């Protein structure tokens, strides 16, 4: 590819975005990984939820598991209401750049 | 004349060398045996050109190199150096430079050839001769 | 960490790729070539001899031979290793004996 003018700093950005990341989960994992995260975890806690299932949707945590092994968050989740009933309108698209 | 090789020339080549050396240890002539050096460098140059490849042949040059009615020291350094590294394993070529820097007061370096040499080969004689 | 995101999150703000008219295609051709090259790098390293988890303590092993006069540089033994390998046991410190 050229990169010459408007896409010079496009690898640079890349790498940017991909090490940011890994901070995140790092951080993420500090935010898990911690005692005293593990004591703020409990009703009255609102969340921001990243998966598959929810994309950045805020949720509420309704309760935390008893077994703090395998901690279970019983978390109310807003999504949009399905307006459909079949999987089949999913399909692969566009891979989604890390814009600014 | 029946089956030209390279190991008989070279042997050839060491037998001319070896009655050119009875002559002059008798004292028998000087000067006379010239056509046999020549011969005998002949013969050792047509092996090593026959095979420019083995440690022997090279080794056997440089020694005739310097005998002292050729006198040829710089031929004989040479040939010594091709010998060793045509086969890095070999401790007569290491030990015969030895005695060429040792006859030519260079005992330093001399002796850093011999000790050499000896690291190679722990139990060779002419190493041990020339660290005495 | 925290002081690299914010670093990175400033540097994100400014890219000229994500004004290009060509960014999303080349983007991700650029993604493919550096996940597959990375990929290859830790393939060679499999393959390469740093892998080994004992080099360093060869490299060690061999400066503790030079050190004394066991071994020439470049790895050739000397008169002292020659005796010290048809030793039976505790090689180091009979020859070391012996030289002294």
């Amino acid at each position: 590819p050229d990169m010459t003018g408007q896409l010079v700093d496009l690898p640079e950005y890349y790498s940017w975005g991909e090490e940011l990341t890994e901070t995140q989960h790092m951080i993420q994992r500090r935010i898990m990984e911690s005692v005293n995260g593990l004591k703020s975890l409990s009703a009255g806690r609102v969340v921001v939820v990243k998966n598959q299932e929810h994309h950045n949707a805020l949720g509420v945590i309704l309760q935390v598991s008893s077994n703090s092994t395998s901690r279970v968050f019983t978390t109310l989740v807003l999504c949009d209401k399905p307006l459909s009933q079949d999987p089949q309108d999913r399909g692969p698209a566009t891979a989604e750049v890390p814009y600014p | 004349k029946l089956m030209s090789t390279s190991n008989t020339w070279c042997d050839l080549g060491i037998n001319y060398y070896r009655q050119a050396q009875h002559l002059a240890e008798t004292g028998s002539n000087m000067n006379d045996l010239k056509e046999l050096l020549e011969k005998s460098l002949h013969c050792l140059k047509k092996a090593v050109r026959l095979d420019s490849n083995n440690h022997l042949y090279w080794n056997a040059l440089g020694v005739v190199a310097c005998y002292s009615g050729i006198g040829n020291y710089a031929l004989a350094q040479h040939c010594f150096i091709k010998s060793i590294q045509s086969e890095q394993i070999n401790a007569v070529a290491w030990t015969n430079l030895g005695v060429l820097y040792l006859t030519n007061e260079n005992i330093e370096q001399a002796h850093e050839a011999f000790k050499m040499a000896q690291s190679l080969d722990p139990s060779y004689l002419m190493c041990w001769i020339g660290q005495a | 960490g925290g002081l690299r995101a914010r670093k990175l999150e400033e540097l994100i703000q400014g890219a000229q790729c994500v004004h290009s008219p060509r960014f999303p295609a080349q983007y991700l051709k650029l993604r493919e070539r550096m996940q597959i090259q990375k990929e290859m790098e830790r393939l060679r390293f499999l393959l390469s001899d740093q892998s080994l988890l004992l080099l360093p303590e060869y490299h060690q092993r061999v400066e503790v031979l030079r050190t004394l006069g066991y071994v020439d540089e470049a790895g050739t033994v000397k008169l002292a290793g020659r005796v010290a390998c048809a030793m039976s046991s505790h090689e180091l410190l009979l020859t070391e004996l012996m030289f002294d």
